[PDB]
């Protein structure tokens, strides 16, 4: 019923099918870490920490090959291509700690930190990003060390009832981002304050990704 | 056909009725998942467990009618019943091993998730059950298995003890060890809040208790029969519990996920 | 001066509004009411092409109406034989983020594009026997949404820079740059005559571009949200649009105004793909409710469901001869629908 | 696209020699390979075949079992192991490539050639030599024992031109489609049994022997061969 | 950006100059095209299985 090369054509497809499965299995052995940095806050310092448009950064830690996409370069409508990243293991977010007092240069109305919170709000409870975690990163905290003493936090959050102590003020910054998460039963964010010279940035991401791997393994075994 | 027998027949009827439809939806979901690309070994083990459970349930009417006869038909049905029970035991052990490996070695489980491990685990379980039952029934061939003679019982009892020791004690040991390690890792690891860890640990404890409670009477009856040189009279309710586990396995493994 | 220009612009908008209202003799529903309905157009999944390991964002049939190319996030550009479910080629893309693909009218080239901002032309009819990148077209500063082959040497690409462009494969430079949109262009539809092309954008507006000239001719409005997809009528005198409002709309080239709207009370999901039929009577549309509700092009009455996909239908294209309607969706499976006798 | 072949030479009857074909300039892994022999003053005959990935292996009836074919894609080379060579085995062996997909052109390019001086469809040509003149039109015809029109709608014909001192070159594949690089002056049509090759005004390069080869059933019996005198 | 606004304003100049035709006249082209190619269209009128490539 099949011709000589018609049988060979099916044989060619089987070789193609084997390559897709072999390459698809390798892709399933990789961690895709989306990086939604803010404006001049992240995606420029941490990208080097873990060793025009999409710039995929690959770094291997503990025999795990991570793929890190820094889409912050693109300036188009976020909602029209955010579904392409549906299914990433985690979403590495970044918020600068020096933007609490500095106002947005372009807007000149609201401070930069609220814009990141507004950006974080849309990402955290997005329809597609309900299962994927968020590895929140508070970078450039060294500048926040003396900035909080000289500049009070009442500029950004006047409700803050605390002294100039960094630890008291930083805890409020942590507490001010968790509330934006609506789907608290299917997504947990791993907030982590980090400096510029610290080398523990890579290790925390691996630990946070491992939690996502465990959760994914739980869904397969029928448990969670 | 009265009291005990009536109670056993009612238990069989309710188990069969409650277990069929759930088995159908579980089978449909598992074949849909196995059709989906990149399957995990635990999915294949779950599919094989559902198939064995359905095979066990299909032979239930031949035991319900007996609860209140055909001939070699009786022999085959007992072979299928016991082979499916022991296959379910070994597959539960395999699923417990899969859970321990996937929750204790996450990065390795992700890097190496070849379905062939699950395929050969299901093959090992099916062989260790069906081949054992086939060879014992062949040696037998070369009421419906209710009464045995003096020499017949003297041959059955050591065979019963050896068969139990190979088909339950090792699966029970590996299941309890893997689930204990899984629980210890779950409550001794920095992970998500108690909203997720508690559910997983409760499901694991429930699964282990279900296994050890359902395949407890039938196997301990093996040992008491070896010791007292007499077939236990409660082997009926023991196999009733064994079929009860098969009936509620879809609820524990598939229904509990959505609910 | 700006005040005067802003006023002048408002007056110009009112002037065209009066002309459209004056020319609006009657709606298409009223005039085309005596015609009979098409009927219950039931379809069957003749083929179940299953090779892709991830989400599918684009597909495109060949000129022979037998070979189709599908783009997926896995990083593959598989070219299938729809007749026998054979994969002629499996092109590994450089960037996995691909949201558009095209098939050359001659059939010797296939193009892919996406978040990499680069349209990559691939050469199929090669002596070495392995598909190779003919030329990577760069210059777009935003995500590329849809590219259509004018011929073997010219390709029209629409990106997220609110601008469409015409390229030359041999040189690689933008011969023409179509600008004027205030929002990201999501899809374009080449006309059969290959002399004009229209493209909807995120600003709920569709404009008529002229490849020969290089400037917009007519601008169409009416939608409330982003226009995700667009298609061109077979006669070349009309085009349909699909937006997130769940109200697909038909626009007339000569009348320069909307003719009908295709909306349902139950349907609220956005439209991801729109395609006509051979005779321009069967307006296929790919909704986000996992369905592909068939809409009559002259009655605005649903004539089919086509519900066979687990996830959203991202792409859908009828063949040149109209014998098949592929409905590639996010479930990683394409489906060659066909109308049984 | 170069196919250099080695391993030919004088051999004793019953001896064993290995024929090596070297592939360079194309994706050898994705290309199927064929071995075609050419006896002196005789037509071509299919010898063996190896598929992409070494999946399916076929041999000719007269050489079945006695010969073995293998490939080494890391080295981009083709191997044909010869055992118990007889006097009939002498021929001008050619290394022929072929890819198999929709719209492809199997047997597109042929190797240089090596000489070893030690139920089937019958394809018959009406004449073995037709004198030709420049500017005229000739129609080489062939015959097939069974219909070559499969239910798929393809007439499985492959025309080859063997220029003197040159390897055979494909002209028309599937009886309707012209091969790449072939001048438009070559044309052919017909049914599953009626066969023809409507050649336009002949040129200097049109001299040689023309072969018609069937491909419906895999034995792949070549035609007798028609020569075109200048 | 007065020149930019002028460019925007000049954009509608040719758009307003388009000699728009009546919708009813345009409507005639659409319905006539459908019925003229209704027989040729396989989707509206399914072809017999003896001629359908997708069995
Ligand atoms: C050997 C031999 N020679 O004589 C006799 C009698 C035996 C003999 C037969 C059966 C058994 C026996 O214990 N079985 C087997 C069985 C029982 C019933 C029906 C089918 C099967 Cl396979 S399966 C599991 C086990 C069980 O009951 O659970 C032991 C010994
Ligand atoms: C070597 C081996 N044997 C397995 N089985 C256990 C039971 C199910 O069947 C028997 C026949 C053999 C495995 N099952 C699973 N799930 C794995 S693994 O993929 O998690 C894994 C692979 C490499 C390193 C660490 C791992 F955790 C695995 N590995």
């Amino acid at each position: 019923t099949l011709s000589a090369e018609d049988k060979a054509a099916v044989e060619r497809s089987k070789m193609i099918d084997r390559n897709l499965r072999e390459d698809g299995e390798k892709a399933a052995r990789e961690v895709k870490l989306l990086l939604l940095g803010a404006g001049e806050s992240g995606k420029n310092t941490i990208v080097k920490q873990m060793k025009t448009g999409i710039v995929e950064t690959h770094f291997t830690f503990k025999d795990l090959h991570f793929k890190m996409f820094d889409v912050g370069a693109q300036r188009s409508e976020r909602k029209k291509w955010i579904h392409c990243f549906e299914g990433v293991t985690a979403i590495i977010f970044c918020v600068a700690l020096s933007d609490y007092d500095l106002v947005l240069a372009e807007d000149e109305e609201m401070n930069r930190m609220h814009a990141s919170m507004k950006l974080f709000d849309s990402i955290c409870n997005n329809k597609w990003f309900t299962d994927t975690s968020i590895i929140l990163f508070l970078n450039k905290k060294d500048l926040f060390e003396e900035k909080i003493k000289k500049s009070p936090l009442t500029i950004c959050y006047p409700e803050y009832a605390g002294s100039n102590t960094y630890e008291e003020a930083a805890a409020y910054i942590q507490c001010q981002f968790e509330d934006l998460n609506k789907r608290k039963d299917t997504k947990e964010i791993y907030t982590h304050f980090t400096c510029s010279t610290d080398t523990k940035n890579v290790q925390f991401v691996f630990d946070a990704v491992t939690d996502v791997i465990i959760k994914n393994n739980l869904k397969d075994c029928g448990l969670f | 056909p009265d009291w005990k027998s009536s109670l056993i027949l009612m238990a069989y009827i309710i188990i069969f009725l409650t277990g069929l439809p759930a088995n159908l939806l579980a089978l449909r979901a598992f074949v849909g998942r196995i059709r989906q690309p990149q399957p995990a070994p635990v999915h294949i083990l779950l599919l094989s467990l559902t198939l064995a459970d359905l095979l066990l349930l299909l032979l239930l009417p031949f035991k319900i009618i007996e609860a209140a006869l055909p001939k070699v038909v009786c022999a085959l049905t007992s072979f299928g019943f016991y082979s499916s029970i022991y296959c379910s035991t070994w597959l539960l052990a395999g699923i417990s091993i899969e859970r321990y490996l996937g929750v204790a070695f996450p990065v390795q489980y992700k890097l190496s998730r070849r379905p062939l491990y699950g395929v050969i685990a299901a093959l090992v379980a099916w062989v260790m059950s069906f081949g054992h039952c086939t060879i014992v029934i062949i040696v037998q061939y070369l009421t419906c298995y209710e009464n045995f003679t003096d020499n017949q019982l003297d041959v059955v009892l050591p065979v019963r003890l050896e068969l139990c020791l190979v088909l339950f004690f090792i699966p029970m040991a590996v299941t309890i060890f893997c689930y204990w390690r899984f629980v210890w890792i779950m409550l001794s690891q920095p992970l998500v809040g108690a909203q997720r860890r508690r559910r997983a640990v409760g499901l694991a404890v429930v699964t282990l208790l279900n296994f050890l409670v359902c395949f407890g009477p039938y196997n301990v009856s093996h040992l008491v029969g070896y010791h007292q040189r007499k077939s236990p009279w409660w082997r009926s309710i023991a196999v009733v519990f064994s079929s009860l586990n098969a009936s509620l396995d879809p609820l524990l493994f598939y229904f509990s996920s959505s609910v | 001066e700006l005040d005067q220009l802003r006023q002048e612009a408002e007056q110009l908008k009112n002037q065209i509004r009066d002309a459209r209202k004056a020319c609006a003799d009657a709606t298409l529903s009223q005039i085309t009411n005596n015609i009979d309905p098409v009927g219950r157009i039931q379809m069957r999944t003749r083929r179940t092409l299953r090779g892709h390991l991830a989400k599918i964002y684009a597909m495109h049939w060949g000129t022979d109406s037998r070979l189709l190319v599908s783009a997926s996030q896995d990083g593959k550009l598989i070219i299938w034989d729809s007749y026998t479910t054979n994969k002629v080629h499996a092109i590994p893309l450089r960037s996995s983020w691909v949201m558009t693909c095209a098939y050359a009218p001659s059939g010797n080239y296939v193009a892919c594009g996406g978040l990499d901002n680069i349209c990559s032309i691939y050469n199929l009819k090669t002596r070495e026997g392995n598909v190779r990148v003919s030329r990577e077209l760069a210059g777009h500063t935003g995500y590329l949404s849809c590219c259509r082959f004018l011929d073997d040497n010219q390709i029209v690409t629409s990106s997220g820079d609110t601008t469409c462009a015409l390229w030359d494969i041999e040189t690689g430079q933008q011969t023409t740059t179509f600008t004027g949109h205030t929002g990201d262009v999501m899809s374009l539809s080449l006309a059969p005559d290959t002399r004009l092309f229209v493209s909807g954008a995120c600003d709920a507006s569709a404009k008529l571009w002229d490849v020969r000239e290089g400037m917009c001719r007519q601008t169409f409005t009416g939608h409330e949200s982003d226009i995700n997809a667009i298609c061109f009528f077979p006669n070349g005198n009309a085009f349909a649009t699909g937006s997130d409002d769940a109200t697909c709309r038909l626009f007339d080239l000569r009348a320069d105004q909307e003719l009908m709207t295709y909306s349902h009370d139950n349907i609220i999901c956005g439209i991801t793909s729109v395609s006509f039929s051979k005779s321009g009577r069967l307006l296929l549309a790919g909704y986000d409710d996992f369905n592909c509700n068939v809409w009559d092009a002259l009655k605005a009455d649903r004539a089919g469901v086509l519900a066979g996909h687990d996830n959203r239908v991202s792409c859908l294209g009828v063949t040149d001869d109209g014998m098949a309607v592929a409905t590639g969706s996010w479930d990683s499976f394409l489906k060659i629908w066909n109308g049984s006798s | 696209v170069q196919l250099v072949e080695s391993g030919g030479g004088l051999v004793q009857p019953g001896g064993s020699r290995k024929l090596s074909c070297s592939a360079s300039g194309f994706a050898f892994s994705s290309f199927g390979m064929h071995w075609v022999r050419q006896a002196p003053e005789k037509g071509l005959e299919w010898v063996a075949y190896i598929s992409s990935g070494s999946g399916t292996i076929y041999y000719a009836d007269t050489v079945k079992g006695r010969f073995t074919i293998s490939r080494d894609d890391p080295k981009n080379t083709l191997f044909l192991q010869m055992t118990s060579l007889r006097s009939e085995d002498t021929a001008m062996y050619y290394c022929v490539r072929s890819i198999y997909y929709y719209g492809s052109s199997p047997f597109d390019f042929w190797g240089q050639g090596t000489t070893l001086t030690v139920a089937d469809i019958v394809m018959t040509q009406a004449t073995s030599s037709v004198p030709v003149t420049p500017g005229e039109s000739v129609s080489i015809s062939c015959r097939s024992s069974k219909s070559l029109l499969h239910s798929n709608g393809n007439t499985y014909l492959y025309w080859f031109l063997q220029r003197p001192g040159q390897s055979p070159q494909l002209l028309i594949y599937r009886m309707s489609n012209l091969a790449s690089g072939v001048p438009d002056r070559f044309s052919g049509s017909g049914s599953g049994t009626a066969f023809t090759l409507t050649i336009s005004r002949l040129e200097a390069e049109d001299v040689g022997v023309y072969y018609c080869m069937q491909h419906l059933e895999y034995p792949l019996t070549f035609g007798a061969g028609t020569k075109l005198e200048l | 950006s007065i020149a930019q606004a002028r460019k925007l304003v000049e954009q509608l100049k040719m758009e307003a100059n388009i000699d728009r035709i009546k919708v009813s006249k345009a409507a005639a082209d659409l319905m006539a095209y459908c019925e003229a190619h209704a027989k040729e269209d396989p989707l509206l009128t399914p072809v017999p299985a003896s001629e359908n490539p997708f069995r």
